[PDB]
RNA sequence: UUAUUAUAUUUAUUCAUUUAAGUCAACAAUAUCUAUUUACUGUUUUUGACAACAUGAUAAGGAUUAUAAAUGGUAUUGCAAAUUUUAUAAUCAAAACUAAUUUAUUAUAUUAAAUUAGCAUGUUUAGAUAAAACAAUAAAUUUAGAAGGUAUUGUUGCC
C-alpha cells in the first residue's frame, strides 16, 4: 500500500487493516494481480523463508527463537540413539537449527553405518540451511559413518567438502578449523591404508604435507600440554626442542628397529616372487642390520628418511600408533603395530612402490613384415654379423 | 545510441484495423538468456589470486635454494662426514637446480 | 547542467 | 537380441502435422545413428582393450575380488573363497556379452541407407 | 533464395545450439550412497519432500 | 470384451449412492493442485500477453516508455480530433478532482476561445 | 574397397575434382565471362580451407582433414574370432580360460596343442 | 520496426487483363467452368494426382489437399520393392492377411 | 553413458518448428535390500486387525516404514561379550567386529548394535 | 481485427503466412542462435548473496599447537562465525595476564586480534584501543619499526576503531597506503563499508577525502560498497573542496548502484530513517546533487507534455 | 523427463509450467523381474523360492 | 584429462565452420559430466590444479544449472536485464527482441521467362554471408572507404 | 526468403474478390490476413 | 566424444554404399 | 587475447611455439614427414567426403557420364546408384588391358564369380583366412583350400 | 406431357429456469566475491465500449452439374477495428418464472451421500402441426425444352 507489504500472522482481522491482501476490485489491481498469476513455482514458499530467517548482520546465524526447546528435545532424543524419532520430529523444526543439533543427529548414524542418512543430513544443512552444518564435528561423524560402511569413495567426497571450495571457505567464511581439519584428515588417512587403498590415500596426505599439518599430532598433544601451563603461569614455547622430546616423539624413536627389520623383510619376501635373488645383493634396498637398526636411534631414522624420502616416515609412525579405537597398538600390541606401520610407510610412499617393481620382459622392437599388419619382423640382437648396431639405427 | 531504432509504428487507426502483430513472434531456437560470465574485477580478482599462489611456490623454492648457504658451509668451513645431510645436501641440491653444486 | 564540478587548479604540468 | 539393452530411452516428439513429426522422427534417427554409433564405438574400443593377452584393464581390483569373497556362504561346501583368476574370468565372462550387445548395435546402425531407409 | 532447405539440421548448428543452454545438474543421476530412509523424506520445511 | 467400450479397468464404481461428501470418496479425491485448473488459472487470463511479463517492463526495454493498450490510443486520438474541430462536449472528468477543483498558485490557463 | 584406397580418397578432390587446371577460360564464349586468372601469390600463408590451385597438392579449396584419421573400429567379434596360436599361446597355455569351442574348434584346436 | 518485415519485398503482378474465359458469365466461382464440364469418362473420377495417399497433408483453412512434398510427387513405385504385386512390401498377403498370419506364425 | 544422455536432452533445442518432445528414460538401478533396516522377522504376537486400518490409519496407526530399531545398547553391570551378544541375539564375533573401539567392556557405556542382529 | 491483439505465437494465419514458415516446407532450423556463448553477461543479481559472510574476517594466524592450547582462553572470543557475550573486561584481563606466557609475538597478535573482533562486536573498542596503545602501535607503527604487523592486526583494529567511533583509524590507516605496509588492497568490500559509515557517523569529511581516494586507487568494488555506508560518507561532507571531489567521484559508481543511491539516500533521510541507529546530519546540497546525478546517468525517458507545455510556436 | 521448447520456454511462465510438467511426471515405475530374485544370499539361504 | 577438454573446447574450427559461432564450445559441457564422474571415482574435485580451476569453475557456471534456478531463470526481468546489459554494452544485433532487419533481398529473375511473376513463399532472417553480392561484383572494401547504415526516408 | 513461381493471387479484401489466374493445378496455397486477405498459389 | 563424431568428417570412415542425394 | 583467434594457425605456427622443446620437436615431425603437432591447434574439419561427391553431382546435373549403366534401369539398387569406382576385385586380372578387347571383360567376371564361390567354400568348410596366420600356415591353408 | 430412370412415402407433438457494483504503476532472497536494497514511499486536473449511442466481420435456412470414396449455403445471426459526451451495473455459493424457436420417465421389480422437483387417472382421442431419404432393404400416379408484370433487390411489388 505504502510500506513494503509485510504480512502479519497474529494481527489478521476481517477488515485486514494493513491492506496486505491481493484484493479483487480495488483501483490498481490489474497490475497487482498479473504479478500474482506470474509468480514463480515457489513464491509464497521462498519469500517467507527469505524475508525472515536470514543470517545476522554481525555475521553469526540467527539461532534463538522460542523454538529452542524443540532443538533441545532433538539433542535430548538423538543422543539416546532414537534416530528416526529425531528425524520424524526434526521435520517440525522451522528456523535454522543450531550446530549442536546435527552433531547429535549425525552421531546417531554412526552405530548402524547408516551412511545414506548422515549425508542426507549433511547436504540439507550444507548450502541449504546457510552452511551451519559446516562443522569439523559433523563431518567427523560422516567419515566414521562411511568407514563402517567401508565406502572409500565417499570418504574422499567428505574430504571434498572438508577443505571446501572457494565459495564455502571465502564468501561464506565457514571453513573447517585447523584442529578439526587435522582430525578429519587423520581419520581419513587412518582407514584407507588399513584397507590398503593405494592411490586415494596418497592423495589426501599431500594436503597435510602441503598445509604442513603433518605434525599437528605433536601440536595437538603439545596444545593439551600448554593448557595447564597457561593456567599456572608457566611460559610456553612451541619450538622443535620440545618436539624432539615429546613422549610421542620419543616412543616412535625406540620402536623403529622392529619397523626397520619389518619393512626390509616385507620388501624382501615379496620380491622373492618377482625376482628370484631375494636374500642377495641383487636388490636396491640396503640391509638395516648392516646399519643403525636394532639400536635404531643410530641410523634407523636415517634409514627410514633414506629409503622413503617422498613421505615423512616420522609422521606416519605417529599415525600408525593408535587406531580409530584409541587403543595404543604401540604399547599394547608390538608386532601388529609395526606390521601395521609396514603398510603405511609402504603405501603412502610412491618411490617405494618403484623399488618394489618386478623384472618385466624386454619388448622386441619390430619393423612390419611384408605379409600382414599384425605380423612384424622381430629385432633379434642375434642373427646379424654387425654386433654393435642397435634396432634404432 | 545507434542500436536503438523505432520498433513501434506511430499510434494510428492502422494498429486497430489490422491483424499485424503488436509484438514479434517468439523464435523456438532462441535459447533462454541467463547470466553466465565474469566481470572486470571478478576477472581481475581471479587474475590476482593465481598470482598470489604462484608466488608461494616460488617463495618456497627460492627461499629453499638457500640450501646453497647450507651447502656453502660444507665445502669452505668444515666439509662433512659421508653421513646423511651430506647425501641430503646431495639429493636436494641436485633436485634443487644446482646441478654442478 | 555543465559544468558539474570545477575542473582543477590552473597548472603547468610540464 | 534386437531388444536387449541396459537402458531404453523413448523420445516422444509432438508436432501438429503428421508429416512434420515423421520428417523429424527421420531426422533424429540419422542424428542418434551418428552419436549413437560413435559413443558406443568408444566403449567397444575400450572393451576389446579390456580383454586381450597383454591388454589387462579388467585386472581385478583388490576391492572387487573381496566383494565376490565377501559372503559367509558361497557355492560349494562351507564358507567360500574365489581366486583372483576366476574373478578375472567372471569379468571377462560378462564383457563378452557387453560386446555382443555392442557390436550387434553398430551393425543395426549402419544398415539404413538413403536408398533403403526403413 | 534457391530452395536448398536442409533436410537435416547441419552438424555445425547442432553444436552451436546444443552449447547455448546448460545441463541440468539433477539429470546427471549419480548415486552410490543409496537412499536415506530415515532422514531424506523428512528434510527441512523449505525444501521438504 | 464383447462390450463396445472395453477399457479393462473398472472405470466407475457401480455404487449408486456414491457422493463427494462421503468419507471414503474424499480419501481418494484428487486435489485440484497442479491440474487442468492450474493451467486455466494462469494461461486463461484477460490479456494473454500479460502472463508472459508485465507490459510496462516490455515497453521499458523494447519501447522506451510505457504505452497504453490499443484501446486507449483509439480513445486518445479520437478525443483530439473532435476537440481540435469541435468543443462543448468536453466533460472534465478526472480520477482525483483536487487538481481541477483547486488549481495551483501558478498555472493560469490561457483563455480558450 | 576402392583400389588405391590410400590415394583415391586421400586426394583433395575425392579422386573426382580437376585440380589439374589453370584458372583460365576455355575456347567457348560462355566461359569468356571469366578470364585467365592472374598468377597465384608467391608468398602466401593462405587459409587452411582455401588454396592457390597451383597444383594437386594445393587445391583451390582443401579437403583432407588436418586431424589424423583412425581406421573405423571394425565390427568383428574378436571374442569368438578364430585366431592362430602365437608362440606364447604355445607357451602360456596353462594360463588360458577358454570356451570348449576354443579348446576344440577346427581353426587351431588348442587342446592338441596343449597336449603336445 | 516490428512491422518492417511485413511489407512486400517485390513488385506484385499487376491488373491489366479481362475476366478469363467463360468464368463469371448464379455461378459459384470455385468450380473450374470448362475443366469440370470435361466428361469423367475421359479424365476419370480423380481430383488429386493418383499417388500414395501419405504424400497429401490435409490442408488447413483451404479446403483442398496439399502435398507435404513441395509440389513433387513420388509414384507408387517408390512405395514398394521392385515389381511388387499390387504395390505391397511383400507379395504374399494384404494388410489383414499380413495382420493375422503374423500371430498364427 | 551420461555423455550420450546429455546429447539427448539437447535435442529439445534444434527440433523442427512447433514440435515439443518428451523423454522416457528407463535405466537399471542397483538397490540394496539391507535386512538390518527391514528385518524379515516373525509375526507380531498380537496380530494387527482391521481395527488398525480404518480411515486415517496411515496418519495415526503406522510410523512410516522402515521401522526404527535401536542400534545403540548399553552394556549392563556385568555382561560379557557373549552375554551382550546374547541379549542382542547376535554373534559375539560379529559383536567384536561391530564395535572396534570396544576392547574391554566397561559397565555403563553403550555398545553399537551389529547390523546383522536379530 | 480488433483491439484485442493477435497472439503471434499461436496464430496459423500469422505463423503459416508468407512472412513466416508454411507447414509444408522442409521446416528445418532457420539459424542457430549463439547468444550466451559469444557475448556472455556476468551474474549481477539484485537479491543479495544469501550465504555471504556479510562481515570482516579476522583470520587467526597462530601456530597449530597454540590453537589447541589457546582453545578455552580464545573461546570467550568470537569463534568462526559464532560470537559469545562475555564482557570485554573479562577478555582484556585474560589477555594481559596471559600475554607474557605466550612466547610468540605472532600468536598474541591473533589473540589480540579476536579481542578486537570481540570488542568491535561488543562496540567496546574504546578499551581495546588502549591495548593498541600499550601493545601494538609501539612495536609496529612507531617510527617505521622493522616489525610490520601481520595482516589480521590492522584488519581487526580497523574494524575496532570503526565499529565504535574512534578517530584512531587515521594514524593506522595512513600507514596502510603505498607508503606503509601497503595492506590496502587485501581488504574486503565490507572493510570499507563499516569504515566509511564510521566516518559518516563521526563526520570526518576530510577522512572521506582520504579513504575514497584510495578506493579508486586500489580498484576495489566501488559499486559493491553497501549503500547504507556510502550515504554516510557523502552526508558528512559539507565543505566546498570535498564537495567538488565527490562530484568527480560518482562517475566511478555504476549506474545501477547510482540509481539505488538516490533511492537509499532518500530513504535513510526522510521516509524510513528509523533504520539508522545514528540520526544523519542533513546536508541538502549533497542531497540534491545526488538525486540530480542519478537522473543523469540513467536514461532520460522522454515525457513530452512536461518539457513543451508552454513552448511557444514561433511563427516568424 | 519433459522440458518445454515452445512458447512455454522463456518468459515468466517458464517456472510454473515447468513445475506443472514435472509434478505431472512425478511417477518412477520401479520394476524387477521376480525370477531375478531367485539367487543365493550372503547368509547362504536361497533368497526367493 | 580435463586439461585436454578445456583445451579442446577452445580449439577453433576452420573458416567454413566458424561462420555462426565457435563450434567447440560444446566440449566444456562435458565438464559437469566429468566433474561428477570424478566424485563417484573417488577423485577429489578440490585437488584439481589451481589454474585449471579458473576454467572448470567457468564450465559449471556455463553448463551446470540446478533446478531451483531452472524453475526461476526465464523471469521477465532476468531476460530484459540481459537485453538491458547489451544495450549498455552496445551489441544487440544477435538479440531477437531488439533485432530490426529491414533489407529484403529481391527475387532473382529466372531468365527462362522474366515475365514470370514472383512473390515470397517464406521469409527468414539470415545474416549476410549466405548471399551477399558476389564479393568481387560489389565494389572495393567499403567498411574502410565508407560508412554504411540504413535509415528510413523521412 | 525462398521463392517458387506464382500461379494466381487472390486479394479477398472485405470489399471484393479479384481472382487472377496463370493456370496450373497447384502446390502449397499460401494465405495472408495481415490486413487484406490474399490467397497466393 | 567430439560434437561432430568421426563418422562424418573422415575419409576412412566414408560409407561407400551411402548413395549421393541427387540419385535416388 | 581472444583465444579462438589466438589458436588460429593462419599467419603461421609462430605465436603457438614458446618452449624450445616443442620448437625442437617442430623440426622433427616436419622432417620425417609426419604432421607438425602444433598445426592441429586450429582443427580443419575438411569438407566431408560425400559433400565433395555431392558438390560434384550437383555441378554435372546427376553426372550421367560416370553413372553405371545399371542405374538407368528400373529399380536401381544402392550397388549401382553410386558412381563408377575401380574396385579392388579387378586387381589380380591382367589379361584385361585398359582397352577391353573382344570378350576380355566377359571372361573376367567368371574369374571373379569363381573366386567368390571360393570365398564361400573357404567359409563353410572351415578354411577362412585368420588375422594371426603366418606364411607357414598360409601355404598350409591355401593348398588345403585349393584341394 | 418431346425421343442414362422412382416422392406418396412412416416414426412424432403440453418443456420452463440467471444472481444483490468496485482495475487509473514496477520491485533475485541458499550453494557465482559482500550494497542492510531490512522494511527501493515523491501530496493528489479529467468526460466513448458503459446501465448509452458509437460503421465494417464468418450463421440458420434443402429444390434441377459425380458411377468406380462429400448432402448444409454470404449478405448476417447479441457482446467485434475510426460517429463518443448522464450515469461502476458481470458469475461470487444456497437465488424469486411468462418466457415462440423445446424428445419427459406412460403400470414384474423405482431416491445411496455437495441441494435437487406430488397431482394433469380418464378410448398413445380437437384444430393446428414435425422431421427421413446418407449401411442398409419404400427405385414411378410420369421429367429438360415455348411463353406474361404498371414491379424496377421487383407479388409482403405497386395501383
Amino acid at each position: 500500500l505504502q510500506k513494503p507489504a509485510v504480512v502479519d500472522h497474529d494481527n489478521i482481522t476481517v477488515e485486514d487493516p494493513n491492506r496486505v491482501g491481493l484484493n479483487a476490485a480495488t483501483l490498481d489491481c490489474r497490475s497487482r494481480i498479473y504479478r500474482w498469476l506470474r509468480r514463480g513455482p515457489f513464491f509464497q514458499e521462498d519469500n517467507y523463508f527469505r524475508r525472515s530467517t536470514k543470517l545476522q548482520r554481525n555475521g553469526p546465524v540467527p539461532v534463538s527463537v522460542h523454538e529452542v526447546p524443540l532443538m533441545q528435545r532433538i539433542i535430548r532424543l538423538a543422543r539416546r540413539g532414537h534416530l528416526k524419532a529425531a528425524c520424524e520430529e526434526y521435520r517440525r523444526v522451522t528456523s535454522v537449527p543450531p550446530v549442536d543439533v546435527y552433531r547429535a543427529l549425525t552421531a546417531a548414524c554412526v552405530p548402524g553405518a547408516k551412511l545414506a542418512d548422515a549425508i542426507a543430513i549433511f547436504e540439507d544443512g550444507h548450502s541449504r540451511l546457510f552452511y551451519v552444518a559446516r562443522d569439523g564435528e559433523v563431518l567427523h561423524n560422516m567419515l566414521r559413518c562411511a568407514i563402517r560402511a567401508k565406502h572409500r569413495v565417499r570418504v574422499m567426497w567428505v574430504y571434498n567438502v572438508m577443505v571446501g571450495r572457494h565459495y564455502e571457505n571465502v564468501v561464506v567464511r565457514a571453513e573447517v578449523d585447523v584442529i578439526w581439519r587435522y582430525r578429519i584428515a587423520s581419520l581419513a588417512l587412518e582407514y584407507l591404508l588399513d584397507s590398503n587403498a593405494g592411490e586415494e590415500a596418497r592423495t589426501v596426505y599431500d594436503y597435510l604435507v602441503e598445509n604442513e599439518l603433518v605434525d599437528c599430532d605433536l601440536h595437538v598433544r603439545l596444545g593439551h600440554v600448554m593448557q595447564q601451563a597457561l593456567k599456572e603461569g608457566k611460559t610456553v614455547h612451541v619450538q622443535q626442542d620440545a618436539l624432539d622430546g615429546m613422549a610421542l616423539s620419543q616412543n616412535v624413536v625406540a620402536v623403529a628397529p622392529q619397523v626397520a627389520v619389518a619393512v626390509y623383510a616385507r620388501y624382501l619376501e615379496t620380491m622373492q616372487e618377482g625376482a628370484a635373488w631375494t636374500d642377495a645383493r641383487g636388490l636396491p634396498l640396503t640391509d638395516p642390520a648392516k646399519t643403525g637398526a636394532d639400536t635404531n636411534g643410530a641410523a634407523a631414522v636415517a634409514w627410514l628418511k633414506a629409503a622413503f624420502p617422498d613421505i615423512d616416515p616420522v609422521a606416519v609412525l605417529r599415525l600408525a600408533r593408535f587406531r580409530r579405537s584409541s587403543k595404543d597398538l604401540m604399547a599394547k600390541d608390538r608386532p601388529v603395530y609395526v606390521q601395521r606401520a609396514a603398510q603405511w610407510v609402504e603405501l603412502l610412499s610412491s618411490a617405494h612402490q618403484t623399488r618394489e617393481e618386478a623384472p618385466l620382459t624386454y619388448l622386441r622392437k619390430s619393423r612390419p613384415s611384408m605379409a600382414n599388419p599384425n605380423v612384424r619382423v622381430a629385432w633379434l640382437p642375434e642373427r646379424q654379423r654387425a654386433h654393435a648396431l642397435l634396432a634404432s639405427d | 545510441l545507434s542500436q536503438n531504432v523505432a520498433r513501434t509504428t506511430v499510434p494510428s487507426y492502422y494498429h486497430i484495423r489490422t491483424n499485424l502483430p503488436q509484438r514479434k513472434p517468439q523464435n523456438q531456437w532462441e535459447g533462454v538468456y541467463y547470466y553466465s560470465g565474469i566481470t572486470k574485477r571478478q576477472q581481475h580478482v581471479v587474475l590476482l589470486q593465481r598470482k598470489r599462489e604462484r608466488e608461494m611456490y616460488l617463495r618456497q623454492y627460492n627461499r629453499q635454494v638457500a640450501s646453497l648457504r647450507g651447502q656453502y658451509a660444507a665445502h669452505h668451513e668444515k666439509p662433512l662426514a659421508s653421513l646423511p645431510e651430506r647425501l641430503m645436501f646431495a639429493t636436494k641440491l641436485a633436485s634443487c637446480g644446482m646441478h654442478n653444486e | 547542467y555543465t559544468p558539474i564540478y570545477a575542473p582543477d587548479p590552473a597548472t603547468d604540468h610540464l | 537380441g534386437v531388444c536387449a539393452s541396459e537402458v531404453t530411452y523413448r523420445i516422444v516428439l509432438e508436432g501438429f502435422w503428421d508429416h512434420h513429426v515423421m520428417k523429424l522422427a527421420d531426422d533424429v534417427v540419422m542424428f542418434l545413428k551418428d552419436v549413437g554409433r560413435q559413443v558406443v564405438d568408444e566403449k567397444l574400443k575400450s572393451v576389446r582393450a579390456s580383454l586381450e593377452s597383454l591388454s589387462s584393464g579388467g585386472a581385478v581390483d583388490p576391492e572387487l575380488v573381496a566383494a565376490f569373497n565377501a559372503s559367509l556362504k558361497g557355492p560349494f561346501g562351507g564358507a567360500d573363497r574365489y581366486d583372483a583368476d576366476e574373478v578375472a574370468h567372471f569379468l571377462r565372462s560378462e564383457l563378452e556379452r557387453l560386446e555382443e550387445q555392442c557390436v550387434g548395435l553398430i551393425n543395426r546402425a549402419n544398415v539404413p541407407i538413403p536408398g533403403t531407409s526403413n | 533464395r534457391q530452395g536448398y532447405l536442409p533436410r537435416y539440421t547441419p552438424w555445425e548448428w547442432i553444436a552451436i545450439q546444443e552449447a547455448d543452454q546448460p545441463i541440468i545438474h539433477e539429470t546427471m543421476r549419480t548415486d552410490n550412497i543409496g537412499a536415506s530412509y530415515f532422514f531424506s523424506l523428512n528434510r527441512s520445511w523449505r525444501y521438504k519432500a | 470384451p464383447e462390450f463396445n467400450t472395453f477399457t479393462g479397468y473398472p472405470m466407475r464404481n457401480l455404487r449408486p449412492g456414491y457422493g463427494q461428501n462421503l468419507p471414503e470418496f474424499i480419501m481418494k479425491k484428487r486435489l485440484p493442485n497442479n491440474t487442468h485448473y492450474e493451467l486455466f488459472a494462469r494461461r486463461d487470463i484477460p490479456n494473454e500477453d500479460n502472463a508472459m511479463y508485465g507490459k510496462l517492463l516490455y515497453d521499458m526495454t523494447i519501447h522506451g516508455t510505457s504505452l497504453p493498450s490499443i484501446y486507449r490510443m483509439h480513445k486518445d486520438i479520437n478525443k483530439a480530433q473532435r476537440n481540435d474541430r469541435k468543443l462543448s462536449g468536453n466533460r472534465f472528468k478526472v480520477l482525483n478532482s483536487s487538481g481541477a477543483k483547486s488549481p495551483p498558485s501558478g498555472f493560469e490557463a490561457i483563455p480558450d476561445a | 574397397q576402392l583400389q588405391h584406397r590410400d590415394r583415391i580418397i586421400g586426394s583433395h578432390g575425392a579422386g573426382l575434382v580437376n585440380h589439374q587446371s589453370m584458372a583460365t577460360m576455355e575456347i567457348r564464349s560462355n566461359f569468356t565471362r571469366v578470364q585467365n586468372a592472374a598468377p597465384a601469390a608467391d608468398l602466401f600463408r593462405t587459409k587452411v580451407h582455401e588454396g592457390l590451385g597451383t597444383s594437386d597438392k594445393d587445391p583451390y579449396l582443401r579437403t583432407l582433414p588436418n586431424q589424423e584419421s583412425r581406421p573405423p573400429e571394425s565390427s568383428v567379434l574378436r571374442v569368438a574370432a578364430a585366431t592362430a596360436p602365437s608362440l606364447e599361446e604355445r607357451q602360456c597355455l596353462h594360463q588360458k580360460w577358454g570356451t570348449l569351442q576354443y579348446w576344440l574348434g577346427d581353426q587351431y584346436p588348442r587342446l592338441p596343442l596343449f597336449l603336445e | 520496426y516490428y512491422w518492417s518485415r511485413y511489407r512486400i519485398p517485390s513488385q506484385m503482378p499487376k491488373f491489366d487483363g479481362p475476366a478469363p474465359v467463360a468464368a463469371p458469365q448464379k455461378t459459384n466461382e470455385f468450380i473450374d467452368p470448362i475443366d469440370d464440364k470435361f466428361p469423367v469418362t475421359i479424365r476419370g473420377n480423380l481430383v488429386r494426382p493418383d499417388v500414395p495417399e501419405d504424400q497429401y497433408v490435409d490442408s488447413w483453412y483451404v479446403c483442398t489437399s496439399m502435398t507435404h512434398h513441395l509440389g513433387d510427387f513420388r509414384p507408387w513405385s517408390a512405395s514398394a520393392p521392385a515389381n511388387a504385386y499390387r504395390f505391397r512390401p511383400y507379395n504374399e498377403f494384404d494388410s489383414k492377411g499380413r495382420e493375422y498370419v503374423e500371430h498364427l506364425r | 553413458s551420461t555423455e550420450f544422455e546429455q546429447r539427448m536432452y539437447g535435442i529439445r533445442h534444434w527440433l523442427h518448428r512447433q514440435t515439443s518432445c518428451e523423454f522416457h528414460t528407463t535405466y537399471r538401478r542397483n538397490v540394496v535390500h539391507d535386512s538390518a533396516v527391514f528385518p524379515t522377522e516373525h509375526d507380531p504376537e498380537t496380530k494387527p486387525s482391521h481395527e488398525h486400518h480404518r480411515l486415517f490409519s496411515f496418519a495415526l496407526d503406522w510410523q512410516s516404514a522402515p521401522v526404527d530399531y535401536l542400534s545403540v545398547e548399553l552394556a549392563r553391570e556385568g555382561d560379557s561379550w557373549s552375554s551382550l551378544a546374547k541379549r542382542l541375539g547376535c554373534s559375539e564375533s560379529e559383536l567384536k567386529a561391530a564395535n572396534g573401539a570396544m576392547e574391554e567392556v566397561v559397565a555403563g557405556v553403550a555398545v553399537s548394535v551389529p547390523g546383522s542382529a536379530t | 481485427l480488433g483491439y484485442t491483439p493477435i497472439n503471434p505465437d499461436t496464430s496459423p494465419m500469422l505463423m503459416y503466412s508468407q512472412c513466416h514458415w508454411h507447414y509444408n516446407l522442409p521446416q528445418g532450423m532457420e539459424r542457430p542462435s549463439s547468444v550466451n556463448r559469444s557475448l556472455p553477461a556476468p551474474y549481477q543479481p539484485h537479491h543479495s548473496s544469501v550465504n555471504k559472510y556479510r562481515g570482516v574476517w579476522i583470520s587467526t594466524e597462530m601456530h597449530p599447537a597454540f590453537l589447541v592450547g589457546l582453545a578455552p582462553q580464545l573461546k570467550k572470543l568470537p569463534h568462526g562465525r559464532v560470537v559469545p557475550q562475555t564482557p570485554v573486561a573479562e577478555v582484556i584481563d585474560e589477555f594481559n595476564k596471559l600475554s607474557p606466557l605466550i612466547d610468540d609475538a605472532a600468536a598474541r597478535d591473533g589473540w589480540l586480534a579476536k579481542i578486537f573482533q570481540h570488542c568491535a562486536f561488543q562496540r567496546s573498542g574504546a578499551e581495546a584501543m588502549a591495548l593498541w596503545d600499550k601493545h601494538c602501535a609501539p612495536r609496529f607503527m612507531r617510527d617505521d619499526s622493522a616489525s610490520a604487523p601481520p595482516l589480521p592486526l590492522v584488519q581487526a583494529i580497523l574494524f575496532c576503531c570503526s565499529k565504535s567511533d574512534s578517530a584512531e583509524w587515521r594514524p593506522i590507516f595512513t600507514k596502510c597506503l603505498k607508503d606503509g605496509w601497503n595492506y590496502t588492497p587485501s581488504f574486503d568490500t565490507p572493510q570499507w563499508s563499516y569504515l566509511l559509515k564510521s566516518l559518516g557517523r563521526q563526520g570526518d569529511e576530510e577522512g572521506v577525502r582520504l579513504v575514497l581516494e584510495e578506493m579508486a586507487d586500489v580498484q576495489a568494488d566501488l559499486d559493491r560498497v553497501e549503500a547504507r555506508s556510502l550515504v554516510y560518507a557523502l552526508n558528512a561532507v559539507h565543505d566546498k573542496a570535498i564537495y567538488n571531489y565527490v562530484k568527480k567521484y560518482l562517475f566511478y559508481l555504476g549506474e545501477r548502484k547510482v540509481k539505488f543511491l538516490r533511492i537509499t539516500y532518500a530513504d535513510l533521510r526522510g521516509h524510513g530513517a528509523e533504520k539508522l541507529r545514528v540520526p544523519l546530519k542533513e546536508n541538502d546540497s549533497m542531497f540534491y546533487h545526488v538525486c540530480w546525478h542519478a537522473s543523469i546517468r540513467q536514461p532520460r525517458q522522454f515525457s513530452p507534455r512536461q518539457l513543451y507545455f508552454d513552448y511557444a510556436p514561433s511563427q516568424l | 523427463e519433459q522440458y518445454d521448447n515452445l512458447q512455454y520456454k522463456r518468459y515468466d511462465w517458464q517456472g510454473w509450467y515447468q513445475r506443472m510438467v514435472d509434478v505431472h511426471n512425478r511417477n518412477v515405475s520401479i520394476k524387477c523381474r521376480l525370477d531375478d530374485l531367485k539367487r543365493l544370499d550372503a547368509y547362504g539361504n536361497p533368497f526367493v523360492e | 584429462y580435463l586439461r585436454s577438454v578445456v583445451d579442446h573446447a577452445y580449439t577453433p574450427t576452420s573458416e567454413g565452420l566458424q561462420r555462426f559461432g565457435s563450434v567447440h564450445v560444446v566440449e566444456k559441457k562435458k565438464v559437469p559430466i566429468v566433474l561428477t564422474q570424478m566424485d563417484e571415482l573417488g577423485i577429489p574435485r578440490t585437488h584439481l590444479s589451481g589454474p585449471l580451476r579458473d576454467e572448470v569453475e567457468d564450465a559449471l557456471r556455463k553448463f551446470s544449472i540446478y533446478r531451483n534456478r531452472f524453475y526461476e531463470w526465464g523471469r521477465a526481468v532476468k531476460q530484459f536485464d540481459f537485453i538491458e546489459f547489451r544495450r549498455r554494452h552496445g551489441w544487440m544485433y544477435d538479440l531477437h527482441l531488439m533485432k530490426n532487419t529491414t533489407k529484403m533481398l529481391p527475387p532473382i529473375r529466372d531468365p527462362s521467362q522474366p515475365d514470370s511473376t514472383m512473390a515470397s513463399a517464406a521469409m527468414v532472417e539470415l545474416p549476410a554471408f549466405f548471399t551477399e553480392r558476389h564479393p568481387w561484383e560489389r565494389n572495393a572494401l567499403e567498411s574502410l572507404l565508407s560508412v554504411t547504415k540504413e535509415r528510413e526516408r523521412m | 526468403s525462398i521463392y517458387f513461381n506464382l500461379n494466381g493471387i487472390l486479394i479477398w479484401l472485405n470489399v471484393l474478390h479479384i481472382n487472377i489466374i496463370l493456370i496450373k493445378y497447384a502446390f502449397l496455397i499460401l494465405l495472408n490476413n495481415l490486413e487484406y486477405l490474399i490467397i497466393f498459389k | 566424444a567430439p560434437s561432430i563424431p568421426r563418422s562424418v568428417w573422415d575419409p576412412a570412415h566414408y560409407n561407400e554404399n551411402w548413395v549421393d542425394s541427387y540419385s535416388t | 587475447v581472444d583465444p579462438y583467434v589466438r589458436r588460429s594457425t593462419e599467419r603461421g605456427v609462430g605465436h603457438l611455439l614458446t618452449n624450445s622443446f616443442d620448437m625442437a620437436r617442430r623440426e622433427d615431425r616436419v622432417a620425417h614427414g609426419q604432421q607438425d603437432l602444433t598445426e592441429r591447434n586450429t582443427v580443419h574439419y575438411g569438407v566431408p567426403i560425400q559433400q565433395s561427391i555431392d558438390e560434384f553431382v550437383l555441378s554435372h546435373r546427376n553426372a550421367r557420364g560416370e553413372r553405371p549403366l545399371d542405374y538407368f534401369k528400373p529399380f536401381p539398387d544402392f550397388r549401382a546408384q553410386r558412381l563408377i569406382r575401380m574396385y579392388r576385385d579387378i586387381e589380380g586380372f591382367s589379361l584385361l588391358k585398359q582397352r577391353p578387347e573382344a570378350f576380355e571383360w566377359e571372361l573376367f567376371t567368371r574369374y571373379r564369380a569363381h573366386h567368390q564361390q571360393r570365398r564361400e567354400l573357404a567359409l563353410l568348410h572351415g578354411l577362412e583366412p585368420v588375422a594371426n596366420e603366418t606364411a607357414a600356415e598360409r601355404t598350409a591353408r591355401r593348398l588345403a583350400l585349393d584341394e
